[PDB]
RNA sequence: GGGUAGAGCACUGAUUGGGGGUUUAGGGGGCGAAAGCCUCCGGCUCCCUGUCAAACUCCGAACCCACUGCCGCCGUAGAUGGC
RNA sequence: GUUACUCCAAAGGGUGUCCCUGGCCUUAGACAGCGG
RNA sequence: GGUGCCCUAAGGUCGGCUCAGGCGGGUCAGGAAUCCGCCGUAGAGUGCAAGGGCAAAAGCCGGCCUGACUGGACCCGUAACA
RNA sequence: GGUACGGCGGCCAUAGCGGCGGGGCCACACCCGGUCUCGUUUCGACCCCGGAAGUUAAGCCCGCCAGCGUUCCCGGGUGUACUGCCCUCCGAGAGGGGGCGGGAAACCGGGAACGCCGCCGGCCA
């Protein structure tokens, strides 16, 4: 809770979290085999080029020609993340929920809306500095439960960052 | 670790320090190894030979024994090791870089270049080194416009003077 | 079908594996527990085999019906936990009769392989129905291919057949 | 039906491992050396497919009579016949 | 060096019943204002109970095989071996 | 029965006789008679 | 129970990475699949049957190549011993 | 002689997995930037380059926990199951018995175990 994250900040700010990253996707996915300028939408929105991601075993909604441009994905770091959050959070409803969250402190939004048709998905995930020793190559090793995140620190971080919750 | 049919890997592989495939390939040669290691702040070099009870080292040297972390320091420590390897009566060795990726233009191969120049026969290519403007120091001195290469020169000639 | 002196011996190898046996049949027997299945009774009347046998499912089902009818008519469902412990796994085969050219039997049925002094079936009861449990024992014994014998078991794992028989 | 002998016939167990070895062997075995006259046990490591003798002769003890490349020359006796094999040191083990 | 007998369920696959939790992959209806908030025959994950394997193995004999040294036997009255 | 083997019939029953055991009775028990 | 083939890559080598499934998060009728995190000894995958083998790989993603060559030698198996 | 420091190894779980508590000259990490070396089918996240304001929180070092998994020991199970050689022993047969030799698996109870060894270095005094 508040006392918790503030007293372990007092302990040290290395225990205070940062923001890991923010990833946008066209989740449902309706490109097909044409040049959807939903990729062009995000170009102007964010300021750097997206990337496709190809389908898998054959389906009906979209993604039958396995190995086919079907959707769009973008991943953002640093200050761009804060800024686009200030944009989209503000855009969308008051009173962020509590069940926005996975049980590590990461949340997701399912928002929607010449060309302007789009139903999008955003996902934000969090971190604290020493999450590197699990993704690094040399002397790799996994994170104990202390240096891991729970639901509280996530929601409190969301509040302090920008929001009020359920 | 969850019962039988679970294979626990070697100590140094669960640690994350040794690559046993590459180790085999290097040991198939019956020649000493010039081992090179890199931290954020120092560089280490050794010359190692094989024993089944445990590898036996013959030589060592260190950037702190220089201070008494960068490409210049790499070259200088290469010079060190190349000049001590002839002291003991061996002019041959093959490069060991463990789990360091082989990018061209790195302090690893700077150590290699130094060891070659200092009179040690290590088989090599000439197109893997870092070029001399990154070696001598023009690179950080060009960055400082937003190690003095004379100092580089002087401690270099100090080493060659010492080991004449 | 054929007599059981053909199939009671245990000298052939085990022949159980369904993913390699083609044309294998299904079990005629489907129920294996009966009565009150939680009542925490006192006495366990169990049958044991004298020597090793192969018991057919036809016989197993005959025993099932006979014994359960006796017990339902003279004890009542709320007592008499009845159980058959052994499932029929071994596949019986017969030679489709040419003559002895290409003799390797086609499947015809199933049996359970029971070893010396191995429990076949059990009836859990209370003090005042032992005689009916023993009647079930005798009815069952009469319908098997080789001989069997019964024991009476207490909680804690003890054999009490001597004295419990004496007092009656 | 009559079936000829081949390299991998009835090798299910003999070229299998216990699942707690499961991988690359340690390197001492790869780097063993031998002298002429030394007795050696023929013990096949099933993860290394070079220098592999016919598994028929797995479990026998022969003598070294030389080297050719990285392989050693091992003689065995089969009945009255003497037979000669070129075996990688990983498939070998010294007596005593 | 080896996986047979025996044994067992740790893999592959078979197999009884109970005590619970998620309920639903799914046709049945019920208060079904209708696939509904909610349940009924059923699927998923446990724990206790009971059964199996010629083409299963966490285990594992007696026994057999090669080799070294010794005891014993054969051999200069010529063996083993070769033509 | 007078059969080592080559070359000998069961499930199920009898306490027919000889034996080893375990419980309930026994200064009056299991009946056998006169009576309630 | 399978074969009487297929591949200029499914062949050679170098580098980097790690799989199936389950759970918790979101748009979706079964949803095939695309997004995020955790667990996870290989349950996956391997040109093809079955068995064996393989995890900083023998699997996935890429880069450069043609040792799928010329001249020769001694060994093992088919066909134990012979 | 000392150091709560590091590199290359061997045996490959009695060493693992997990949990708890403690530490920072030297050192080892995390940390800030990315112009340049190298690169991201998008992100300097990971790989690479440059350096330390700053942190003991993680990794690392140090000590503990018998919770899971693993190996060993004593005793029971039990000389049980199985088995090599001989038998004018039994049994209608199957299948068992006797003598001389070998000898388990599950399970049960009680103990040890939260790594051992080699080579060269660094820093303080």
């Amino acid at each position: 809770n508040r006392e918790a994250i503030l007293a372990d900040w007092e302990a040290h700010p290395m225990r205070k979290p940062r923001i890991a990253k923010v990833t946008i996707n066209i989740g449902v996915g309706e490109s097909g085999e044409r040049l959807t300028k939903a990729e062009t939408m995000l170009e102007q929105l964010v300021g750097q080029k997206p990337i496709r991601r190809r389908a898998k075993q054959t389906n009906r909604d979209f993604g039958i020609r396995r190995g086919e441009p079907i959707a769009v994905k973008v991943t953002l770091r640093g200050e761009k993340a804060y800024q686009m959050l200030d944009r989209l959070l503000e855009a969308v409803d008051r009173k962020l929920k509590a069940s926005n969250f996975d049980e590590h402190g990461n949340f997701c939004f399912g928002i929607q809306e010449e060309i302007g048709i789009f139903g999008m998905d955003v996902c934000v995930t969090l971190e604290r500095p020493g999450f590197r020793v699990a993704k690094r190559k040399r002397q790799r090793r996994k994170i104990p439960t202390k240096h891991k995140l729970t639901k509280e620190e996530g929601i409190v971080f969301a509040m302090e960052e920008l929001k009020a919750k359920v | 670790a969850h019962g039988p049919r679970y294979r626990v890997p070697f100590r140094r592989r669960r640690e994350g320090k040794t690559n046993y495939h590459k180790r085999l390939k290097l040991l198939k040669s019956k020649k000493p190894r010039l081992v090179v290691r890199k931290t954020l702040n120092h560089h280490i070099a050794q010359i190692v030979v094989y024993d089944p009870k445990g590898d036996k080292t013959l030589v060592s040297a260190h950037t702190m024994e220089l201070m008494r972390g960068n490409t210049p320091s790499a070259y200088l420590l290469g010079l060190l090791i190349g000049y001590k390897a002839k002291q003991a009566g061996i002019e041959e060795a093959i490069l060991d870089i463990g789990l360091h990726p082989p990018t061209r233009g790195s302090s690893i191969f700077a150590v290699l270049k130094g060891a070659v120049d200092a009179g040690l026969n290590v088989p090599h290519s000439e197109e893997i080194y870092p070029e001399d403007y990154r070696i001598n120091g023009e690179h950080i001195a060009n960055y400082a416009k937003a190690k003095l290469p004379e100092h580089f020169e002087e401690v270099k000639a100090k080493i060659i003077e010492k080991f004449e | 079908l054929r007599p059981a002196k053909i199939d009671r011996d245990v000298d052939k190898p085990a022949y159980t594996r369904r993913e390699y046996i083609r044309g294998a049949p299904g079990p005629k027997i489907t129920i294996f527990d009966m009565g009150n299945l939680s009542a925490e009774f006192e006495y366990e009347v169990s049958l044991h085999a004298e020597q090793a046998m192969q018991i057919r499912q036809n016989a197993l089902e005959a025993i099932r019906i006979q014994v359960n009818r006796y017990l339902q008519k003279n004890v009542g469902r709320s007592n008499y936990h009845f159980k058959i412990r052994v499932y029929p796994f071994q596949v019986l085969r017969e030679n489709p009769m040419n003559g002895m050219r290409r003799p390797f039997g086609k499947p015809i049925g199933l049996a359970a392989r029971v070893r010396k002094d191995q429990k076949i079936l059990t009836v859990w009861v209370n003090g005042q129905h032992l005689k009916f449990a023993l009647g079930a024992m005798h009815r069952a014994k009469m319908k098997l291919p080789y001989s069997a014998y019964y024991r009476i078991y207490d909680k804690e794992g003890n054999d009490v057949t001597t004295k419990v028989l004496s007092t009656m | 039906v009559k079936k000829a002998h081949s390299f991998r016939r009835k090798t299910r167990g003999k070229l299998s491992k216990h699942p707690r070895r499961r991988g690359l062997p340690p390197l001492t075995r790869f780097l063993q050396e031998f002298e002429v006259g030394q007795k050696v046990h023929i013990v096949i490591e099933p993860s290394y497919h070079k220098g592999m003798p016919d598994p028929r002769f797995h479990g026998r003890t022969g003598t070294v009579v030389g080297k050719r490349g990285d392989a050693y020359i091992v003689q065995i006796t089969d009945g009255g016949k003497v037979k000669t094999f070129f075996i990688h040191p990983v498939h070998l083990r010294p007596q005593k």
